[PDB]
RNA sequence: GUGGAAAUGCGGCCAGGUGACCAAUCAAUCCUCCCACGGUGAGCUUUCUUUUCACCAUAAUCCACUUGGGCCUUUCGAGUUGUUCGGAACGGGGGCUCAAGAUUGAAAAAUGCAGUUGUGAGUUCUAUUAAAGCAAAAACCUGGGG
RNA sequence: UUACCGAAUCUUUGAACGCAAACGGCGCAUGGGAGAAAUCCCCGUGCAUGCCAUAUUUCUCAGUGUCG
RNA sequence: ACUGCAGACCGUACUCAUCACCGCAUCAGGUCCCCAAGCAUACAAUGCUCUGGUACAUAGAGAAAGGUACACUCAGGGAAGUCGGCAAAAUAGAUGCGUAAGUUCGCAAGAAGCAUUGGCUCUGAGGGCAACAACUCAGAACUGCUUACGGCGGGGAAUCCAACUGUAUAAU
RNA sequence: UGGUUGGCGUAGCAAAGAUCUAACGGAACGUUGGAUACUGGAGCGGGGAAGGAUUUCGUGCCAACGGCACUCGUACACGAGUUGUUCGGAUACUGAGCACAACGUUACACCGUUUUUAGGAAAAGGGGCAACAGAGAACCUGGGAUUAUAUUCCAAAAAGAAAUUGCAUG
RNA sequence: ACUCGGGUGGAGGCCUGUAGCGAUGCUGACGUGCAAAUCGCUCGCAUGAUUUGGGUAUCGGAGCGAAAGACUCAUCGAACCACCU
């Protein structure tokens, strides 16, 4: 996700958590050169990435 | 990676890899902070506590 | 003209003294009540080089008088105080090397160090190494001894002045010859930046009274005036006489 | 190198994504001037010092 | 090894001229020599900075002068305190 | 080698953008700006450079407040209730 | 086999010591070499030697180590040598019992 | 709190220590390099070549446990390549302890690699000039006392 | 959609002011939030200095100043 | 001891240089740090080589005069050249000998000056640990020279000046 | 001031030794193989600081630019790319130093001291800053993990193994 | 009386010489250059008053200078910018 460059982690988490109701196991987010943040969040074996990436659109 | 060396407390402690070996067998159990592996020799007691 | 390099050390920029390693002031105890009724032993503890200085300072750790709290506390050595040593300042101390006691107390004859002009102000004459006071006089009545400063010099001061007993340590350094402009280079590391002395006659007409001209020479006598403004008072000044002695 | 406190980084980042041509369907309005984009930059040319 | 005469000097070479190395020897040598401790009777005593001697045996640092242990200025000081005692 | 031999000598930077001005004026050393004079409180502003002045007065930016004000001192600061 | 820096640091600075070290992988790979301290010592004042019962722990590590590892079980066990120790019992006791003395 | 005759082992304030400060050298490991051996792969192969080349790896972390120094104890020599040292305790026996290090093993062969150790060398890291004496401090530690 | 203007919105800063600042850093206090086996995390508001007023239910004090 | 949860901010690409920085440039200039093999060798000199990198510096044909060169050679003579041995040549490593004046007794000194040096097949010497390891020195025959890489001081006698090392007019 | 000109297709593009070959590509220099050299570990090597700030990478492109040429490019266009409890930095050191406060001086603070003639504690000497080479500093490897990042990514057999901080839990 | 051998040791603003820092000579190349000071060889220092990064302090009737009026951003016998003009 580009999310928003001021947020952190811990609320990247909270906000996937609330937005796509699905755990983080982790969220290392990077500033892109261009100055959005990026966060690769990677949800919990519990749940999946690609059951849910489809569920949003994606 | 600490090793727990006699029975007893091994039997006391995740899930838990056995590794054969030739001339071995541990048994390495892993938990939330340390692998502790159990070395084991002779086979005869090896599945002596891997069919536990 | 353009300013002279007397007068920009005066600025006290490139020419501060150096001192991060200094360990700071090399002073006698604060005049405390003890030091005027009775006296204070401290331990010396260790005796310090202080770099850009010649005399070491030594580390006597006085116990604090009013509180439970040690305090070291440091101040040029005497020759032949070792680490170890019991201090005795105070005006009842001793007579003994090292020991800190009031110039009146002193026995007429005795030569002492690191002794201070105005009483209290914690020990300002003769403090280069080597260097020491000899008593002169008493004069009780009037409670004023008479002392030979380090240079030829009598001066008096009150008896409630302190002194410390002895010579100030690592005399004789000046005798050994320098040698080297490298050697003079260390010397000056931990001072200032005094070093080197360009003459002024071989500086410009701009840079000093002294300089330009075709020969290198001082145009004028060398003997300023001592009311010749900065910037003139350069060569030998309010010089009384001149010439080898 | 490496070091850039991220408010450098987010003017880098600025004039990053400010270095772009015109966008072609800008050309095509009525009463248009624009043609070339005249504060184009390049890192070996222009330095934006920061 | 040794030189005619320079000794520790040997190793200016031929400078700084004769007169100023041997009046540089004498300071030179008495400040690396190890001077009699009074404290241990053992020649202990070594230069570790200007006017600072600390003492190979016990630990210890007799202040004293620049490039020997005691200044000749300072046999009086020490007497004349012991005459006063 | 005064010329181009010295120009690679020179590597770091006395100004770096100035956080009031945006100039790249600020004095890292010194820390204040050359433009603004930032962090003093008066900007700085010199009767004998007026093209400097007039640079960076106002009306140079948004005026973002002061046209809301303006536009409010015009119409007698007429209000809703 | 040229190795390179791996800390963002590249300086070889006496706090940057680093280790060139073959790897399961048969990499040759530098590491950080710890900066090692020397252990505690008796005060400076009185010859400033390494204590013997105290480990050069890293305070670091100092912090997570057992409070006998800094130490002797000796009054000043962590402060001075058993000799400096002894030097003050006895010059407690011997300076005490000359003062009981001169009351007399 | 506690063992040990001891060195020492285990379980607010105040003062001290770590921080913390040297070129080299010496030594150990590290590493690289070489050699010997052995394997594996490749290459040379008109001739010759038991051959040439490559590879044969071992992470932090943890657990059990030789060199240099300090010390305890007990009953002129000692010492370094080197400018030392000794009743203020040398040497010898036993012990303590620090610093490196070795090996035992856990990691860890489920990895690497590809279709083995050992041996030598170098590197590495851990006085002199001095009228030069060669930072600070938080953190942290330990104590004394409570 | 245009024009205008009342209601708001007005990010980081900036006199810039909680402390800093080549740090999108860090506080203390207050309320909220999410959350979670509390700790962490986000948020709002206050918190610069100087000075004037006031303590309106008259704040707490300091002076070998004056007295009592 | 354990376990449970949590572990926030920013940096992070690439460059670091005969094309990525500064020098109006992809400029022969400048620009800190780290790692750094083999052989010869005293070697981080120099030459060359595995690895890692290159083959980017516009190319072609041919080989007037005059040039540039981090290119040589030159009979006989040997500084006559020139303002001036400028430039070039020359010396050269190691070993063993030998080494003057003058001197502050340190030096001068690598003074100066002769001398030997390859290859090869041998010899001798120099150690470790118990009850196998170097690789230098030395010597000897035999034999070879076209004196045959690189690298490597020319020397001496005097006078002036400054004692010395140093600094210093970036760009005469 | 703009444009244009002769000189003039001239002067040159001569420093660092170098390319050759076949095949393919292409509308016609690249790519691969081979050959040949070079760099020669103080390197036309591999990583960093400063500086640069997208140059990175892939695809395409080659109009312009790459002083010849380009099919190629650090150029152009489009799309990508930088992942951290432990690296560095800050949180959290002090240093040469600096300077807010106060106070003082100045016609004036845009000066000076750096503690303040000074009641600086809010639950003896005011506040702060100042080192990405000093002090401090809990993490390692393997990967079949990328076009491009990794001591940052990997997923329950976490490839794995740790250490560490906070709180809490038996 | 303290001298003569021999070793040891590793001193020195010691020597030869890398790197690095310079920069003597060729008055070489170049000299509308690669370069608004460079290239080549030669040469000098190269354990020291050495070289070097970062930081920091000191400047314009001023700073800084082992002193050449040298240097103070290609600018210095008074920087540069704007202004008076
Ligand atoms: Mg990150
Ligand atoms: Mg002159
Ligand atoms: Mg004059
Ligand atoms: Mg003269
Ligand atoms: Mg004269
Ligand atoms: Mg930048
Ligand atoms: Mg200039
Ligand atoms: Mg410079
Ligand atoms: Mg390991
Ligand atoms: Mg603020
Ligand atoms: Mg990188
Ligand atoms: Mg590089
Ligand atoms: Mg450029
Ligand atoms: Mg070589
Ligand atoms: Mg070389
Ligand atoms: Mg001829
Ligand atoms: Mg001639
Ligand atoms: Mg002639
Ligand atoms: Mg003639
Ligand atoms: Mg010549
Ligand atoms: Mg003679
Ligand atoms: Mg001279
Ligand atoms: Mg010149
Ligand atoms: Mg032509
Ligand atoms: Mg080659
Ligand atoms: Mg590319
Ligand atoms: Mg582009
Ligand atoms: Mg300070
Ligand atoms: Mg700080
Ligand atoms: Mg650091
Ligand atoms: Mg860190
Ligand atoms: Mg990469
Ligand atoms: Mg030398
Ligand atoms: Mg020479
Ligand atoms: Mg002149
Ligand atoms: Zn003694
Ligand atoms: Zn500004």
């Amino acid at each position: 996700f580009i999310v928003d460059s001021n947020a952190n982690k811990t609320e990247i988490k909270k906000a996937m958590r609330k937005l796509y109701q699905v755990k983080a196991v982790k969220v290392n987010t990077l500033i892109r050169p261009d100055g959005l943040k990026k966060a690769y969040i990677r949800l919990s074996a519990s749940y999946d990435a690609l059951e849910t990436a489809n569920k949003m659109g994606l | 990676p600490r090793e727990i060396k006699n029975l007893k407390e091994f039997l006391a402690i995740r899930c838990v890899k056995v590794k054969h070996n030739p001339a071995q067998t541990k048994f390495k159990v892993r938990c939330s902070r340390y692998l502790y592996t159990l070395v084991v020799a002779d086979k005869k007691k090896a599945d002596k506590i891997e069919r536990s | 003209g353009k300013t002279v390099l007397t007068c920009r050390k005066g600025n006290g920029s490139i020419y501060q003294v150096h001192g991060h390693k200094r360990l700071g002031p090399a002073k006698l105890r604060i005049l405390d009540y003890a030091e005027r009724h009775g006296f204070m032993r401290g331990v010396v503890k260790t005796i310090e080089h202080e770099p850009g200085r010649g005399a070491p300072l030594a580390r006597v750790e006085f116990r604090h008088p009013y509180k439970y709290r040690r305090v070291k506390e440091l101040m040029v050595a005497p020759e032949g105080m070792f680490t170890g040593q019991s201090v005795l300042c105070g005006v009842k101390a001793p007579l003994a090397i090292g020991n800190v006691l009031p110039l009146g107390q002193i026995t007429e004859g005795c030569i002492v160090c690191n002794v201070e002009a105005k009483v209290g102000d914690r020990g300002t004459i003769a403090r280069a190494s080597g260097d020491y006071c000899i008593i002169i006089s008493h004069n009780h009545e009037t409670g004023r001894t008479r002392l030979k400063l380090p240079s030829g010099q009598k001066k008096t001061v009150p008896s409630n002045c302190r002194a410390m007993i002895g010579i100030i340590a690592g005399g004789g350094r000046i005798e050994k010859p320098v040698l080297k402009a490298g050697n003079s280079f260390y010397r000056f590391r931990g001072k200032r930046n005094c070093w080197p002395k360009v003459r002024g006659v071989a500086r410009n007409p701009v840079e000093h009274p002294h300089g330009g001209g075709n020969h290198q020479h001082i145009g004028h006598p060398s003997t300023v005036s001592r009311h010749a403004p900065p910037g003139q008072k350069v060569g030998l000044i309010a010089a009384r006489r001149t010439g080898r002695i | 190198g490496r070091f850039k406190p991220l408010a450098i980084k987010k003017k880098y980042a600025k004039k990053l994504k400010q270095n772009r041509p015109v966008p072609y369907w800008i050309r095509l309005r009525t009463g248009n001037r624009i043609k070339w984009n005249e504060k184009r930059r390049h890192w070996r040319r222009t330095k934006l010092h920061y | 090894k040794r030189t005619v005469k320079m000794g520790v000097m040997g190793r200016y070479g031929a400078r700084y001229g004769a007169n100023p190395r041997k009046r540089a020897k004498k300071l030179e040598v008495s400040q690396h020599a190890r001077h009699f401790c009074s404290f241990c009777g053992k020649f202990a005593f070594r230069r570790k900075a200007v006017g600072i001697w600390r003492c190979d045996g016990c630990s210890k640092t007799m202040a004293g002068g620049a490039y020997t242990l005691s200044t000749p200025n300072n046999s009086t000081v020490r007497s004349t305190v012991r005459r006063l005692r | 080698t005064k010329g181009t031999t010295s120009m690679g000598q020179r590597h770091g930077r006395t100004h770096i953008l100035c956080r009031r001005c945006g100039r790249n004026a600020y004095h890292v050393q010194w820390e204040r700006c050359a433009a603004c004079a930032y962090p003093r409180a008066s900007r700085r502003r010199y009767n004998w450079s007026v093209k400097a002045i007039k640079r960076r007065r106002t009306g140079t930016g948004r005026m973002r407040y002061l046209k809301e004000v303006n536009r409010r001192i015009k119409n007698h600061f007429k209000t809703s209730l | 086999p040229r190795v390179q820096y791996r800390r963002r640091m590249h300086y070889a600075t006496r706090g940057n010591r680093m280790k060139l070290v073959r790897t399961p992988g048969n990499r040759l790979v530098m590491q950080k070499r710890v900066k090692r301290s020397q252990g505690p010592h008796t005060p400076w004042v009185l010859g400033h030697k390494r204590l013997a019962g105290t480990k050069a722990l890293r305070h670091t590590e100092a912090r997570l180590a057992s409070r006998h590892e800094k130490s002797t079980s000796r009054p000043y066990g962590g402060v001075l040598s058993h000799e400096q120790v002894r030097d003050r019992i006895v010059r407690a006791f011997l300076i005490e019992e000359q003062r009981i003395v001169k009351r007399a």
